This record gives structure tokens, sequence and C-alpha cells, in this order.
């Protein structure tokens, strides 16, 4: 639990929902994924 | 040579230079003669032309008759009727092109326009036949591949297609041999190479063993060692 | 092959080269001074190949148990296929 | 024949043109968000610097690569490859965490011994904070960053808008900004935890920084690439269609001679 995922929450929480300015929404909870890996063998990719 | 084949039960060969030579002066003769010389401009009696020389040099219980035949490819392509009625005579062909000489390999000799009827995976082995499988292969998807390749580059694509372009690049290099009378017109010394070290040199080099080194390691030598030794020639 | 067809049995007919029937016809036309059709092949090679192929084909058991069957090949220059032949 | 050969691969190259010269416009299109981006996020950057100079701080290792997904972007994503196969001659065992699909995996190939966080969306849109964001938070429970004594990215620094140098900066870590003065030319006794929180708020913010310079030199790569493409493309239609011209002629001639050479026999 870092310090920016906190602010970044706080923030996507501000945010609500698509009724605000564009940067806002892409600023917060645009899918991607993001694929860990460790050491080779990798958690399965979950949304960003 | 049918005196020495027969009667005298002699082993033959026969070597020409050139056999074209046999058409295109009979062609001249064919107007003449009361023929109607179209065939894309020659004699109709091709066939049976042809079909006399080559049969008088076929392989009997008495002699057998090892044939090179050299064709003079009229206007550089092989389309036409009569460099395409030489194949039909032949059970191996390896077909010698202009473009090979230009990009500096000798011999000249296409690897992918090269033919038996003597590979097979037990005539010359399992080895033998397995390795040249590899090599069409490999080569046929980098000519394939040529628009792509060249168009947008090689940093830009697949994993896959770059290491097919080293290694095809690598064995383009590899086709390249002086010989023992070639050896004066390059500079390069004559190299004399057998076919059971050429089996053990590329079967080395498809699984990757010698990929890591120079593609100009493998210009102008023979088989694997005298690769192995011209990098270290050319490191220092 | 069709006098095996023709007592019940069946066969079947490899032809190779028809292609080879052409460069012979083509010779005999020519020499014969008899008019040629596309690229110095004689007139009417087509009824020549067309006749020949159509001897294979299933009777009726009535008739004759057999049928010959045909696969004739033709051995192409550059993998053309726009000539006449 | 050769008349049907020449064409269909003639016709290819025509398809090609066709789709290079759609990619170059697709890219400036895409190029000038990617510009309006990264002024933003450098923006957002130097009010951080400015602390990070006062503080003086400028200090395990890290590698950080950027790429999109998307292929067809320039020499962007092997250079890139290169400069982390550098930067791991100056530590054999970093952890190198690959920012897009292009460069995760000839990276992955080397060792997949380093290979710890990686991503995926970096090429359908431009770098968001959201990725940086959670990616930063993935930094500290992975790799246990924010301890080293040292952190590095790498990405291209899109020098003028038709070009791109790579380019690499340290980024400060919280034992960093703890042992040099914040106390000495600010004032944090011990009410907060400003440190441990600074350094992690800016792992993000510095990191977004280099995921938008990179993308930006990155459209630029694609623009100018496409641009020689169509022109190389163009060449090669050039040469295949004077061949063409011969061939088709070459039976024209052909048919020709058939009739004439009956005729006067």
């Amino acid at each position: 639990i870092s310090y920016a995922a906190y602010l970044n929450v706080a923030a996507q929480a501000i945010r609500s929902t698509e009724l605000q300015t564009a940067s806002v929404l892409n600023r917060s909870q645009t899918d991607a994924f993001y694929t860990q890996y460790k050491n080779a063998s990798e958690p399965t990719p979950i949304t960003k | 040579a049918e005196y020495f084949r027969d009667e005298e039960g002699q082993d033959v060969l026969l070597f020409i230079d050139n056999i074209f030579r046999f058409t295109q002066a009979g062609s001249e003769v064919s107007a003449l003669l009361g023929r109607i010389p179209s065939a894309v401009g020659y004699q109709p009696t091709l066939a049976t032309d042809m079909g006399l020389l080559q049969e008088r040099i076929t392989t009997t219980k008495k002699g057998s008759v090892t044939s090179v035949q050299a064709v003079y490819v009229p206007a550089d392509d092989l389309t036409d009727p009569a460099p395409a009625t030489t194949f039909a005579h032949l059970d191996a062909t390896t077909v010698l092109s202009r473009g090979i000489s230009e990009l500096g390999i000798y011999p000249a000799v296409d690897p992918l326009d090269s033919k038996s009827r003597l590979l097979d995976a037990a005539v010359v082995g399992q080895e033998h036949y397995d390795v040249a499988s590899k090599v069409q292969e490999t080569l046929q998807t980098y000519k394939s591949l040529q628009d792509i390749i060249a168009i947008l580059g090689m940093d830009e694509l697949s994993e896959q297609d770059k290491l097919t372009v080293e290694r095809a690049r690598k064995i383009q290099r590899f086709l390249s041999q002086p010989f023992a009378v070639a050896e004066v017109f390059t500079g390069i010394p004559g190299k004399l190479v057998r076919l059971k070290d050429t089996v053990a040199s590329f079967k080395a080099v498809l699984e990757g063993k010698y990929d890591n080194i120079p593609e100009h390691a493998f210009y102008m030598v023979g088989g694997i060692e005298d690769v192995v030794a011209k990098a270290e020639k050319l490191a220092a | 092959g069709e006098w095996f067809r023709d007592n019940g049995k069946h066969a079947l007919i490899v032809y190779d080269d028809l292609s080879k029937q052409a460069v012979a016809y083509r010779q005999l036309s020519l020499l014969l001074r008899r008019p040629p059709g596309r690229e110095a092949y004689p007139g009417d090679v087509f009824y020549l190949h067309s006749r020949l192929l159509e001897r294979a084909a299933k009777l009726s058991e009535k008739e004759g148990s057999g049928s010959l069957t045909a696969l004739p090949v033709i051995e192409t220059q550059g993998g053309d296929v726009s000539a006449y032949i | 024949a050769t008349l049907k050969e020449v064409e269909m691969r003639l016709k290819s190259i025509k398809n090609i043109e066709k789709i290079t010269k759609t990619m170059k416009i697709v890219a400036s299109t895409r190029l000038s968000k990617a510009e309006k981006a990264k002024i933003s996020a450098k923006k957002m950057d130097e009010a951080e610097q400015l602390f990070y100079k006062n503080a003086e701080t400028k200090n395990k290792e890290l590698i950080v690569a950027i790429t999109s997904d998307k292929g067809l972007c320039g020499s962007i994503h092997s250079q890139l490859a290169k400069a982390v196969r550098r930067h791991l001659n100056d530590q054999p065992n970093a952890d190198i965490v690959t920012i897009g699909d292009k460069i995760k995996m000839q990276l992955l190939r080397t060792h997949p011994n380093n290979i710890k966080l990686s991503i995926n969306g970096i090429g359908k849109d431009a770098p968001t904070f959201q990725e940086s964001a959670l990616i930063a938070d993935k930094l500290l429970s992975v790799m246990k960053a924010g301890t080293y004594p040292k952190i590095s990215i790498f990405y291209n620094d899109p020098v003028s808008s038709l070009s791109f140098e790579p380019s690499e900066k340290p980024i400060f870590n919280a034992k960093t900004i703890e042992q040099s003065p914040s106390f000495g030319k600010f004032e944090i006794d011990t009410d907060a935890n400003v440190p441990r929180d600074l350094f992690e708020y800016t792992l993000a913010n510095q990191m977004l920084t280099a995921m938008a310079q990179g993308y930006a030199a990155e459209i630029s790569a694609r623009r100018n690439a496409m641009d020689n493409a169509s022109k190389n493309a163009g060449d090669m239609i050039n040469r295949y269609s004077i061949l063409y011209n011969r061939t088709r002629q070459a039976v024209i001639t052909n048919e020709l001679v058939d009739i004439i050479t009956g005729a006067s026999s």
C-alpha cells in the first residue's frame, strides 16, 4: 500500500462518473494489464 | 564414347560445353531443310533430336554414362520449351544464375534450384535428408519475406524472423568456396571438401553451434574447420 | 485399360505425360502442313485429348461392372496455366 | 509464367504502399497527443526537481525500459533492449521491469531471472498516472524499492519533434532524502513520515515523465520510418513495373511471331 496508491484512489473517488473533463478519466481507471513475474514463474495479469 | 562403353567395356563419363549449342546450330539448318521452325523460334523436331543424343549416353550394363550437360539459357529465362526439356532427361540439376554472381558468391550455383533423385532418407542416409530439408526450407522463408524484411527493418520484426535472417545469411556466405582451378581468379586458395564432411558441417550450423560468430567467417572457406580458423584471422 | 472394365473389373489409368503427346503431335502437324492454333500447337489438339479421356468412365453393371478411372498428368513450364495445352 | 508472378508480387507491393501511407498519417495524429502529454508531465516533474536540487540528493539497481505493445516504431524497441544490456554490465543481477510487449520478449529471454514486473497496454494509448501509480506500488512489493542506493530508468528523450536520442536519469530514493538535508534547508521533525511518502508519490511522477518522453519519441520514429517505407515500396514498384512492361510486350510479340512464321512458310 504505497503513498501514491492512496492519493490515486482518493483522486479516483473525487472523479465520481464520466461527467468530468477528459484528463480526469485518463488519470484514473482506464484498462491495461500488468503481468508480474518472479526471480520466470508468473502471476497471471489482472486489471489495471 | 560408345566404342569405349560397349565393345571395350570401359567405365565412361562425358562432359559437354555446351549442349544447347546442338539445338541452336540445328535451328539454322531447320528452315532450309524443309521444316517450319515455330516453337518460340526453334526446330519442331526438338524432342526427337534431344532424345537421340541423350539416350546414346544412357547407362548400360556394359558401362554407366555419367553426364555433365551444359545449358546456355536463351535470353536468361528457363520458361521457353528448349531449357525446360533438358530437365525432363536429367536426374540432377545444379542451376547457376546471374544473380549469385552479382552477390559475390562464387560458385554461382542456386541452392533452391538444385535437385537430385539421389536424395532420400536411406539413399544417402537419415542425416543427409534431414540436413537438406532444414536448408531448403530456411532459405525459402528468407526470399518469401524479402518485401517485408527490406521495407520494414530488421529491428522491427519478430524474434523468429530475425533468427532466420541471421542463419540464412551465414549459409549464404558458406556456399562460397574457391576451387582448385577457380583459386586464381578470386585470389583465395583452393578448398576441396568431402560430402561426408559437408553433412557434419551443416548439421552443426543448423543447431546454432557456430552462429554466434561472424557471417564473414564463412566467406570463401571450405568446411567447418576452415570457417573457425578464418574468424580469428578476421578478429586480429 | 478398357478390357478389364468391359469384363466387369475396375482399373485406373495414369497418363504421364499428356503434355508430351502434345509436343509429339506438334512435330507431326507442322511437317504435315496442317495449320496451328496458338503457340504452334495443332488446330484440333483438344479433340485428340478430349475423346481419349472420356473412355475413362463408370459403365452400368448390366453392361460390365468395371470402371476405368483416369488421372492425366501435365508437367507445366514455369508452373504456367494460361497456355493452350 | 513470368508474367503473372511479376504481377501478383507488384500487387502485394502496391498494397504495402497503401498501408504505410495510412500508417504515417495515423502516426502524426497520435504524435500531437504524445507531444502534448510530455509537456504536461515535464512541467509537473520540474516542481519535484526543484526540491531535489536544494535537497541535493543525487544518488541493488533497477533497469526500466519503455516501449509500446505495437511494433513498427523505429529501432526504438531493440536500441532500448541494448541499453538495458549495457546497464546490465553495471549490475548483472538487476531487476528488469519491462514496460511494453516489444521490450518484454527480448529481455525475458536473456534473463527470466531479472524479470519481476512487466506491463501491457502501453501501445493502445499514451501512458497515464493510473499505470504509473500502480506500478510504483508494485515496485515496493516485488523489488523492495526504496531501500536501493540507486534506481535508474531508461527512455528516449525526443530532442526535436522529428528526432530521438535515448537518455537515462536516476530516480532518487527515500533513503537519499533522509540522509541528505531536509531539515537543514527545509524543516520536518518526526510528525509526518514525509520522506518515505514523498519518495513513493514522486516514484510515479518521475517514472510517468520518462514514460511520456519515451512514447512521444517513439511515435516520431514510426512517422519517420513510415515516410521512408512509402518511398522504398515506391522504388520497388518502379523496378517491377518496368519488368511488367517488358514482359507484357513479350507475349504480344510471341503471338505476333507465331502468325508470321506459318504464313511465310
